[PDB]
């Protein structure tokens, strides 16, 4: 950790320079809690 | 990879013995035939004591003293329970350290207490049900606290051993199946005699409670395709493996009764398995003369052999005491495996 | 997903058919449910019944 943090200090502490903060509102998700319906043909396909 | 080179050291040249029988000593006569069977083999609880009965009628018994059956003395007795009738099943009575039963397909029940000083054999009591009923599976709850008799069919037979085998219930084998015709093919206690666990042939597996001497019908699950051949359960009481005819061969977890681990590797019936006294390795004999072991936790094959056409019908069982088998050899004969320097494997 | 080759293969060769009913013997519920369904659906696919050459 010594030596990491040296060559970074090498190169004047460039790695901390950037660090993207975020600002976005984050909402509350949605969930579909709903099923699918079914077709008129009862059986699988229209054949049988 | 410690097991793996375990079982690998006890398969070498050395570490080996063969267990000097009156068949063993009937090949090397007639080759230096038509081989009878081995109907059963079981230990005793405490690992110092075997027992085994051919086809012909005899059955033989070792009072395990040495490794290779050096020291050990054979009670050789003649053919028992009659003399047109020969042995099916024997269990060793875990309470005391000499009792036996042995059942011979009939509707007597032999209870006999080997002697050691002797050669003698000596009855010591006979048990009779029905006239018709035909038991031929006998069973000791681990605790030696009641004993179990089966039918084929249509009868399962529950005597309390603690005072003086009093027959303490039954049931009707039709109750438990619910089926077509079915016929218990393999029986098994729980450790800890609270539980029964019965194995049809249709393919279902049932669990009665036998708490205070009452049977009763707890549940049943539609296990397998085929009929069920053998049933073993885990020394540590976690989960019970069950073996099948169709090639599968599942490991069901004991608190929750539901699938965890399945063997894949297998394309074939399975005749037997047992599973060491640590719960560590699992050896299957399936029905293609090859024994396979397989490692419990991961479920990873491990070691393969081959039986090579020699005694068709195998039999395995792991040492309660040691990690030592005995596995049968050539012309059914008898061959135990150890390394001669490692009682267990924790000390490998 | 794995019958539907199967009951083709057994709908056009010889003895694939002897085969397949042999080892019916070993699957369990399911597989028998599923298999009566692809048995209607290929009974009732689209296609001539009569051969192409006359009435046979």
């Amino acid at each position: 950790s010594d030596e990491k943090f040296t060559t970074a200090k090498i190169d004047g502490f460039k790695e901390f320079q950037n660090f993207r903060i975020s600002k976005e509102k984050i909402p509350p998700p949605a969930f579909d809690e709903t099923f699918k319906k079914f077709t008129f043909i009862k059986m699988g396909n229209k054949l049988i | 990879s410690v097991t793996s080179k375990y079982l690998q050291s006890t398969f070498s040249k050395g570490n080996t013995s063969h267990i000097e029988d009156k068949r063993f000593i009937h090949v090397s006569s007639r080759s230096h035939i038509t081989p009878n069977e081995i109907l059963s083999l079981k230990f005793h609880v405490s690992g110092s004591s075997m027992a085994y009965s051919r086809m012909d009628g005899s059955l033989t018994v070792w009072f395990i003293k040495d490794a290779s059956f050096d020291k050990s003395v054979e009670v050789y007795i003649p053919d028992c329970c009659g003399s047109d009738k020969l042995a099916t099943d024997l269990s060793w009575n875990p309470t005391s350290l000499n009792q036996i039963a042995v059942v011979s397909n009939s509707s007597e029940i032999s209870l006999l207490l080997i002697n050691e000083k002797s050669l003698t054999a000596s009855k010591l009591r006979t048990l009779s049900l029905g006239s018709k009923t035909k038991v031929n599976t006998c069973l000791y709850d681990p605790l030696g606290n009641w004993l179990l008799a089966a039918t084929k069919s249509e009868k399962i037979y529950l005597f309390d051993v603690k005072k003086d085998h009093s027959s303490v219930c039954s049931l009707n084998i039709s109750d438990i199946s619910q089926e077509d015709n079915d016929v218990v093919y393999s029986l098994a206690w729980s450790n800890g005699g609270s539980h029964i666990f019965i194995g049809f042939k249709s393919g279902y597996l049932a669990i009665l409670k036998a708490k205070h001497g009452i049977l009763e019908v707890c549940t049943k699950i539609k296990a397998h395709t085929g009929p069920i051949t053998e049933i073993k359960m885990d020394p540590w009481g976690r989960n019970f493996i069950t073996g099948s005819i169709d090639g599968n061969c599942y490991v069901w977890n004991m608190k929750s009764l539901c699938c965890e681990l399945i063997i894949n590797d297998l394309n074939s019936a399975v005749t037997t398995l047992d599973v060491c006294h640590l719960g560590k390795i699992l050896g299957i004999c399936t029905e293609d003369e090859m024994v396979y072991f397989y490692d419990l936790n991961s479920g990873n094959l491990l070691h393969s052999k081959s039986l090579a056409n020699y005694k068709t019908d195998p039999v395995l069982k792991f040492y309660p005491d040691k990690s030592w088998y005995i596995m049968s050899g050539k012309n059914d004969t008898l061959s135990n495996h150890f390394v001669k320097n490692e009682k267990n494997l924790i000390t490998y | 997903a794995s019958l539907v080759p199967a009951v083709k293969q057994i709908e056009n060769y010889d003895k694939v058919s002897e085969l397949v009913v042999y080892t019916t013997k070993y699957f369990n519920d399911f597989a028998y449910d599923v298999l009566q369904f692809v048995l209607l659906l290929r009974l009732t696919y689209n296609r001539p019944a009569v051969q192409f050459d006359g009435v046979n």
